[PDB]
């Protein structure tokens, strides 16, 4: 990770009211198997 | 028309009348629940959007 300072401005505020304990991410893939770009 | 009262922020509130603003004179004002008193003047502060 880069060394520096940058504050995070607010973007989204949703009135849902759910528990949320677990979470997963998603990513986009393309068939050639499949080739995925280098990312972290 | 049935109104349900649940443990929610209750987004459906309704309208509220507004009046014209006056400057350069002491006045009591309400700004969306911010109640105050004083004189309003054109400002210079660079309020970033949010
Ligand atoms: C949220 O989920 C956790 C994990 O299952 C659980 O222990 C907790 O009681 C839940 N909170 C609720 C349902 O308000």
């Amino acid at each position: 990770l880069p060394q520096g300072f940058s504050a995070l401005e607010p973007l989204v505020d949703l009135p849902i009211g759910i528990n949320i304990t677990r979470f997963q991410t998603l990513l986009a893939l393309h068939r050639s198997g499949w080739t995925a770009g280098a990312a972290a | 028309l049935s109104f349900e009262l649940l443990h929610a922020p209750a987004t459906v509130c309704g309208p509220k009348k507004s009046t014209n603003l006056v400057k350069n004179k002491c006045v009591n004002f309400n700004f969306n629940g911010l109640k105050g008193t004083g004189v309003l003047t054109e400002s210079n502060k660079k309020f970033l959007p949010f």
